[PDB]
C-alpha cells in the first residue's frame, strides 16, 4: 500500500518549463527523503537532489542547479520537480523514489 | 465500614522470636545461565527485588504454655508482627553493568559528532544504577508499577513501526524482578525492540516501582504495614540514540542549515545514572524496627499466619570477577584465561510476633467474611499466589519464647 | 484597612476529605505531536508548572447533615483548606533536553580554540536541567516573573539588529509554563531570535519565575496560603556563543595583539545547568502539609470554592526512550527502528477542608462587597480566568465526611 503515483507524461516543445509532481511521499512529522532520478537512454540513471518533507531541506547535484527547481508543500502531497529551459538532452524518463523516513542510497519505493 | 484492628483484635503479653539464619544467593549479575535446557546458575543481581514469604506457624494449632488463653469455640488466635529486622551481610559497595552493543551514538554532553549514521553504530558501554533502598512488610504481597505496551488503540488504525501506546500497568511484585535503574520503570521487552537501549541485565525484562500511592489507599491496608525508602541518582553522561527519529523536531523550533549539516542531528537523549557515594550512615537495615503504629487500619495482623518482607539493597551490589586458567602459556596470554561474573546476597530476617485473640460476635465474623474470607474457612469457623514466585521462608518449629537468647530479642526486653 | 479572615470568618467542627484519585499525563517531554493541525500527543514535561484548578462543592448548596448550623438569611457557608498533601508516584530521576543545533562553538572551560568562525558552527548538545521543587496554594492563581521583549522604547530612536529592551513582565502561571533551567526566566521566543541558543523545549516558549515577593505583599493575600520551595543547581560546562558580538570589550580592557589573533574571540559566556544528585531525603511530597498559620491575612479560605494548587517537581523528570522495529533484517541495521520520545506525570491531590460560615452584617457585607465581589453575588446576598488553562480537578460529588476512611484522613486524626 505504499505506491508513488506521478503528474504523468508530457511532451514539450524546447525551451518552456514543465513541472512534474509525486504523492503519497511528504506528510507532517514523517519525514521521508525524497529523492530524484533522471533516467536517460544513454547515461542510465542520474541522481538530480534529495529533498526532506517536514524540514523543507534542499539539496542538488551542481550538473543540476539552474535547471531543476524543487519544491515541497508540507500537506498531503509533494514532490513537485520543474524544469526550466528544455533542451534535447532532458528527454528521459524520471523517478521520485523514497527510501522508508530517511537518508539517500536506499531508493526501495520508487515512484 | 473499614475499621483498625485494634477494635476487634484484643492483643496478649506472649511475644516470641523467629530468625530465618543465615540466607545466601549466589548468581550471576546479569542474566540466568541455562544448560542445556533448565537454569544452572541463577540470576542474582542488586537490583532485584527480594520478596520473602514468611510463613508463620498457626497459633491454633501452635503448643502454647496453656490453653486457658481463649476458648477454642467464639475465640481464635493470630500473630502480630511487633518487631523486625533485616540484616545484611556483606560489604558495601556498587556494582556495574553494561552492554556490548549499546546503542549509543555520540557523546552529546560537550559537542560533536559530525556525520556518522550508518549500518551498526552501537557501542560497548558500561554504567552504574541509581542507589535504591527500600523495605516492606504486609500480610499481602506488594504492589508494583511499570509502564508496558498498552492495549491497542486509543485512536485508530494503522500501523507500523509507530510509538507503541503506553499503559501504567499495576502488577504483582514477584521475588527476582528488577527495580528501576536510572531509565525508568517500563516493559523493555516490548517498548524497546532492539534490544540495545538499556544493559543486559533489563533489556529482556520489566523493572518494577512500588505503586505508594495506591498500596496506601487501599482500604484494608493489608500490604502496607510501614515502608522505608531512599533512592538517589544523578545524571553521568549524556549521549544521543542511533537510528531514525521517529517524531522529528518541529520545524517551528530549528532553523534549517547549513549548506552541510542540513540532515538533522539525533534529537533522543537519554542519559546514564549513577548511584553515586553509598555509606553506613545511609543503610536502613542492621537496625530494628518497631512497628507503633500502621499507616493502614492492618497494625500488623499477620492474617493467614503468612508475612511479606520487601527488600531491595542497591548498596551491596559489588559484583565479584572471577578468573579461571585454561592453560599456562610460557608468556601471558588472553586466550588461557576465561571471565565470569557472580553476585552474592546474604541476608538474615529477625522477627518478633505478639499473639493476639479475636472474640468472633455475630458481627466479628461478618465483617471478617468480608475483606478476606479465608481466614474464618481456615478457622474452621487453591492458593492464588502460587503461579507468582516468592523467596520461601518457614519460620515454622523457628518459634521460641525465651526472647533473651537472641539479639533481636535482647533488643526488645530494652527497647519499646 | 485589610483584617485577617479571622476576624470575621467563624470556624466550625465539621472536617471534610478530599482526593483526587490518580491523575496521568503522558506525552512527549520535548514538544507538542501535532498531526495534521491539532495536537495528538501533548507535551508533558517534569520542568513545567502543574496548576491545579481544584473546584470545590457549594456548602451553601451542599447536602449538609444538618441545617440548623447556621441562617439562610445573615449568614453563609465557604470552606477553608486545613489539609493537604500533594502525593507523587514515580520513580525519582533526571530527564535530559537537548538540541541538534546549540548555538555552542568552542568549550571555553579549559582552552581552545584558534579561529574557525564561520557559516553554521552549531553543535548537538544535551544536558540536564537545574532541579527546582515547589508547591502552593491559594483561591487565586499564582504570579510569575519573567523578562520579555519590553516596550520600545527607552531613549531613541533607531534600529536594527540591536538589543532589544528588557522588561519584567508579572503574569499568571498557567498549567504547562516552562520552570525556569538554568538560562533565566525569560521570553526566549522573543529574546532570542536565532531559535538555537538554548534547548529545543524552551527555545520556543518562556520560563516563568514565580514573583514571591508581590504575591506576599498583595493586601489580601489570597495567591500565597503557603509555599515550599527547594532550588539547586551548579555549573557543568562552559562555552561561548557563535556569531557577531553585539557589544565588544572596551578598548581600556583589553591589549590588542597579536601578529596573528588580531580578532577579539567571543566574549558572549553561558553555562550549561546541572541538577545534581536528586534523593528521597530532600523531596517536598508526600507527606502531608497543615495550614496552621498563614502568611497572608487570607488565613486558607477558599472563595469562590475553588483552589488553586502549583506544583513544579523536577526530581522525576525521567525521559523514557522507545524503540519501535519498523523491520527485521538478517544483520542489526538502524533503519529497521525508530526511537521515540516519552515522559509521565502521576500526582495524587489529597485535601482536608474546615467548614466556615460567616455572619453577614453591614460592615461585613460592605468589606466583601470591596475585594472579590462575587463572593456575594455568588451567595446570591464570565470567568474571567476561562482565558487562561488549568488543570481541571473537579471535587463536587468528592467530599466526604468520613476520615478515617483514607490516608490523609487518617494523618489529620492522630495530629494537629
Amino acid at each position: 500500500e505504499v505506491q508513488l503515483q506521478q503528474s504523468g507524461a508530457e511532451v514539450v516543445r524546447s525551451g518552456a518549463s514543465v513541472k512534474l509532481s509525486c504523492t503519497a511521499s511528504g506528510f507532517n512529522i514523517k519525514d521521508y527523503a525524497i529523492h530524484w532520478v533522471k533516467q536517460r537512454p544513454e547515461k542510465g540513471l542520474e541522481w538530480i537532489g534529495a529533498i526532506d518533507p517536514e524540514y523543507g531541506d534542499t539539496e542538488y547535484v551542481p550538473k543540476f542547479q539552474g535547471k531543476a527547481t524543487m519544491t515541497a508543500d508540507t500537506s498531503s502531497n509533494t514532490a513537485y520537480l520543474q524544469l526550466s529551459s528544455l533542451t534535447s538532452e532532458d528527454t528521459a524518463v524520471y523517478y521520485c523514489n523514497a527510501g522508508h523516513d530517511y537518508d539517500r542510497g536506499r531508493f526501495p519505493y520508487w515512484g | 465500614k473499614v475499621v483498625a484492628t485494634d477494635a476487634y483484635v484484643t492483643r496478649t503479653n506472649i511475644f516470641y522470636h523467629a530468625s530465618s539464619s543465615r540466607l545466601l544467593a549466589v548468581g550471576h549479575p546479569y542474566f540466568s545461565i541455562k544448560r542445556a535446557n533448565k537454569t544452572v546458575v541463577p540470576k542474582v543481581s542488586g537490583y532485584q527485588y527480594r520478596v520473602f514469604k514468611v510463613v508463620l506457624p498457626d497459633p491454633n494449632k501452635f503448643a502454647l504454655p496453656d490453653s486457658s488463653l481463649f476458648d477454642p469455640t467464639t475465640q481464635r488466635l493470630v500473630w502480630a508482627c511487633t518487631g523486625l529486622e533485616v540484616g545484611r551481610g556483606q560489604p558495601l559497595g556498587v556494582g556495574v553493568s553494561g552492554h556490548p552493543f549499546l546503542n549509543k551514538y555520540d557523546d552529546v554532553e560537550n559537542s560533536g559528532s559530525g556525520g556518522n549514521p550508518g549500518q551498526d553504530n552501537r557501542v560497548n558501554v558500561g554504567m552504574d544504577y541509581k542507589q535504591t533502598q527500600l523495605c516492606m512488610v504486609g500480610c499481602a504481597p506488594p504492589l508494583g508499577e511499570h509502564w508496558g505496551k498498552g492495549k491497542q488503540c486509543t485512536n485508530t488504525p494503522v500501523q507500523a513501526g509507530d510509538c507503541p501506546p503506553l499503559e501504567l500497568i499495576t502488577s504483582v511484585i514477584q521475588d527476582g524482578d528488577m527495580v528501576d535503574t536510572g531509565f525508568g520503570a517500563m516493559n523493555f521487552a516490548d517498548l524497546q525492540t532492539n534490544k540495545s537501549d538499556v544493559p543486559i541485565d533489563i533489556c529482556g525484562t520489566t523493572c518494577k516501582y512500588p505503586d505508594y500511592l495506591q498500596m496506601a489507599a487501599d482500604p484494608y491496608g493489608d500490604r502496607l504495614f510501614f515502608f522505608l525508602r531512599k533512592e538517589q541518582m544523578f545524571a553521568r553522561h549524556f549521549f544521543n540514540r542511533a537510528g531514525e527519529v521517529g517524531e522529528p523536531v518541529p520545524d517551528t523550533l530549528i532553523i534549517k542549515g547549513s549548506g552541510n549539516r542540513t540532515s538533522v542531528g539525533s534529537s533522543i537523549y537519554v542519559n546514564t545514572p549513577s548511584g553515586s557515594l553509598v555509606s553506613s550512615e545511609a543503610q536502613l537495615f542492621n537496625k530494628p524496627y518497631w512497628l507503633q503504629k500502621a499507616q493502614g487500619h492492618n497494625n500488623g495482623i499477620c492474617w493467614g499466619n503468612q508475612l511479606f518482607v520487601t527488600v531491595v539493597d542497591t548498596t551491596r551490589s559489588t559484583n565479584m570477577t572471577l578468573c579461571a586458567s585454561v592453560t599456562t602459556s610460557s608468556t601471558y596470554t588472553n586466550s588461557d584465561y576465561k571471565e565470569y561474573m557472580r553476585h552474592v546476597e546474604e541476608y538474615d530476617l529477625q522477627f518478633i510476633f505478639q499473639l493476639c485473640s479475636i472474640t468472633l460476635s455475630a458481627e466479628v465474623v461478618a465483617y471478617i467474611h468480608t475483606m478476606n474470607p479465608s481466614v474464618l474457612e481456615d478457622w474452621n469457623f487453591p492458593d492464588p499466589y502460587k503461579n507468582l514466585s516468592f523467596w520461601e521462608v518457614n519460620l515454622k518449629e523457628k518459634f521460641s519464647s525465651e526472647l533473651d537468647q537472641y539479639p533481636l530479642g535482647r533488643k526488645f526486653l530494652l527497647q519499646s
